[PDB]
C-alpha cells in the first residue's frame, strides 16, 4: 500500500507472500517517464551505482516478507517499487509483486508555466480552429483548467489531460478548446485559466 | 553502452499475430538471456518469457502458449511473437537483458539450488494497442511564437493508436523541448503538442522543424514554425 516520507527518515515496502523455503529476491524502481531498473538482486546484493541506502531482506528465517528499505530518503527516491521472489518450495512467479509508490513529503511548490497558443492559419485554412494550452513543470500535481469565451465560461469542447509526473518529479498537462472558425472569431477573446496551489493563471489570445 | 530499441507495429487486429523486434548495440545477443516485459495501462510488471542461445527458453504459462521468443545472431536482435492478439495484450512491452543466478541453499547432489533471474538492463519499450480500429495519421500544425524567450511549437492532431515521437531540428534541439502526453480524445482520436522554449534573439536568425514520426500510419512529417505577422 502506498507510502509518503518525510525526506531525511526511512521508508519500508514489504512484497510477496511469506517465504517457505531458499529464496532469491530481485527488487525493481520505476522511476516516473523511465524505464524500469535493477536495484536489488539476490535478496541483498546491489548492482555498482545503487547507494548503500537501498537494502534488501535476509531470506532468514523463512516465513517472512521481502522487505525492501531505503534510509535517507531523497526526491529522486519517488517512484514505483516491485520485487521478484524466487522461493525454492514455489513455482516460478511470473507477475511482478508490489508497484508501491513512494512519495517523498515536502518538495518546494513548483508554479505551471503556462503557454496558450491560438488556431494556427492551416488549421484555419482546413476550416478547423484549436486553441492549444501547454501547463508544465508545477508541482504538487492537481490543478484545475478552465477556459473562457470573453468572459462565459466554456466547458463544450475541452479536452484535458490528466497531470503526468516527469522525470524530474513535477507535473505536466495540456488542455484544448475545439472551435469553428467562425466561433474562435465571434467572441472578442479566449482564456484559459489554471488554478494550482490557490493561484489561477490566465494566458489570453485574440483574433 | 548497451542500447536496447524495441519496435513492432503499434496496432495490431484482434486474433491477429504480434511481432515485436529488440535491437541490440553495445552487447553481443548470445552473452545472455533476453526477456520481454509487458506493462499494463496503470501498474504491473509481467515477465512473458525468456530466451537463450543454448536454448534454454521458458514463458509464462498465463500467456497459455501464444508467445514465441527467439534470436537473429546476425541482426543482432530479439524476436517476440504473439499469437491470438487479445484486449488484454495491449500495453507497453520492454525487451531487458537478463542475467541468470544460482541460489545454493543446501548439497548440490542432492539438488538443494535454484537457478534465478534478474533484468538489469531495460529498453524504453514499444506501445502496442489490440484494436479493429483503423490507424489514422495525425496532422501537424505549427504553434508560431509571440521574459527574453520565446514558446514555439507544434500539434500533433487526430492520430491512432499511440505513440507518435517528436524531434527538433533532426535531434540537434533537445535543450527547453517539452513534448506533453498525448490527450484522449472522447473520438478515441489522440492529440499531442510539443513546444520548445527559445532565446528571444533567436526568432529571425535560427530556424525551427519539428520532425513528427506516426510509425502505425507510416506518417513522417516536418513541420518548419516561424513568428507570424
Ligand atoms: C537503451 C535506451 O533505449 N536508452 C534510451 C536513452 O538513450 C534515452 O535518453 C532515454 C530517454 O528517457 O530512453 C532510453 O530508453
Amino acid at each position: 500500500s502506498d507510502i509518503s516520507v518525510a525526506p531525511g527518515e526511512t521508508a519500508r515496502i514489504s512484497c510477496g507472500e511469506k517465504s517457505l523455503g531458499s529464496r532469491a529476491v530481485q527488487w525493481y524502481q520505476h522511476r516516473a517517464g523511465q524505464a524500469p531498473s535493477l536495484i536489488i538482486y539476490n535478496n541483498q546484493d546491489r548492482p555498482s551505482g545503487i547507494p548503500e541506502r537501498f537494502s534488501g531482506s535476509p531470506d532468514s528465517p523463512f516465513g517472512t516478507t521481502a522487505t525492501l528499505t531505503i534510509t535517507s530518503v531523497e526526491a529522486g527516491d519517488e517512484a514505483d517499487y516491485y520485487c521478484h521472489i524466487w522461493d525454492s518450495r514455489v513455482p516460478t512467479k511470473w507477475v511482478f509483486g508490489g508497484g508501491t509508490t513512494l512519495t517523498v513529503l515536502g518538495q518546494p511548490k513548483a508554479a505551471p508555466s503556462v503557454t496558450l497558443f491560438p488556431p494556427s492559419s492551416e488549421e484555419l485554412q482546413a476550416n478547423k480552429a484549436t486553441l492549444v494550452c501547454l501547463i508544465s513543470d508545477f508541482y504538487p500535481g492537481a490543478v484545475t483548467v478552465a477556459w473562457k469565451a470573453d468572459s462565459s465560461p466554456v466547458k463544450a469542447g475541452v479536452e484535458t489531460t490528466t497531470p503526468s509526473k516527469q522525470s524530474n518529479n513535477k507535473y505536466a498537462a495540456s488542455s484544448y478548446l475545439s472551435l469553428t472558425p467562425e466561433q474562435w472569431k465571434s467572441h472578442r477573446s479566449y482564456s484559459c485559466q489554471v488554478t494550482h496551489e490557490g493561484s489561477t493563471v490566465e494566458k489570453t489570445v485574440a483574433p | 553502452q548497451m542500447q536496447l530499441q524495441e519496435s513492432g507495429p503499434g496496432l495490431v487486429k484482434p486474433s491477429e499475430t504480434l511481432s515485436l523486434t529488440c535491437s541490440v548495440s553495445g552487447a553481443s545477443i548470445s552473452d545472455s538471456y533476453w526477456s520481454w516485459i509487458r506493462r499494463s495501462p496503470g501498474k504491473g510488471l509481467e515477465w512473458i518469457g525468456y530466451v537463450h542461445k543454448s536454448g534454454d527458453t521458458n514463458y509464462s504459462p498465463s500467456l497459455k502458449s501464444r508467445v514465441n521468443l527467439s534470436l537473429d545472431t546476425s541482426k543482432n536482435q530479439v524476436s517476440l511473437s504473439l499469437v491470438a492478439a487479445t484486449a488484454a495484450d495491449s500495453g507497453k512491452y520492454y525487451c531487458a537483458r537478463t542475467l541468470h543466478g544460482r541460489r545454493i541453499y543446501g548439497i548440490v547432489a542432492f539438488n538443494e539450488w535454484f537457478t534465478y533471474f534478474y533484468m538489469d538492463v531495460w529498453g524504453n519499450g514499444t506501445q502496442v494497442t489490440v484494436s479493429s480500429a483503423s490507424t489514422k495519421g495525425p496532422s501537424v500544425f505549427p504553434l508560431a511564437p509571440s521574459g527574453g524567450t520565446a514558446a514555439l511549437g507544434c500539434l500533433v492532431k487526430d492520430y491512432f493508436p499511440e505513440p507518435v515521437t517528436v524531434s527538433w531540428n533532426s535531434g540537434a534541439l533537445t535543450s527547453g523541448v517539452h513534448t506533453f502526453p498525448a490527450v484522449l480524445q472522447s473520438s478515441g482520436l489522440y492529440s499531442l503538442s510539443s513546444v520548445v522554449t527559445v532565446p528571444s534573439s533567436s526568432l529571425g536568425t535560427q530556424t525551427y522543424i519539428c520532425n513528427v514520426n506516426h510509425k502505425p500510419s507510416n506518417t513522417k512529417v516536418d513541420k518548419r514554425v516561424e513568428p507570424k505577422s
